[PDB]
């Protein structure tokens, strides 16, 4: 959702960002964070519904 | 004189400039830049042109 400042890397010369983020159409209403999953205790991937 | 044979390496003797402070007295100096982010080895180039 709020971005990640994750790694400097190089564009031809300067040293510029990574930013890690998710898609647009996968944050744009309230049901699309339920779309979102966390691997569980064990490799269980649970949507954020639960 | 003698150091002139040395075939290895690349020895040059002389004299500290006048005032101690950076002094090439009458002796220019310049920096080759590359303003539009070329390649480094494209300022090699520019260099060696020079």
């Amino acid at each position: 959702w709020g971005s990640s400042y994750v790694n400097d890397f190089i564009d031809r010369g300067r040293v510029k960002r990574v930013y890690l983020q998710g898609r647009p159409d996968a944050r744009m209403n309230p049901d699309d964070l339920s779309k979102w999953y966390v691997r569980n205790d064990k490799g269980e991937m649970v949507p954020f519904n639960a | 004189m003698h150091f002139f044979s040395f075939k290895d390496a690349m020895v040059f003797a002389f004299a500290p400039p006048s005032v101690l402070e950076l002094g090439n007295a009458t002796g220019f100096d310049l920096f080759l830049q590359d303003q539009a982010g070329v390649g480094h080895e494209v300022l090699l180039q520019a260099r060696n042109k020079f």
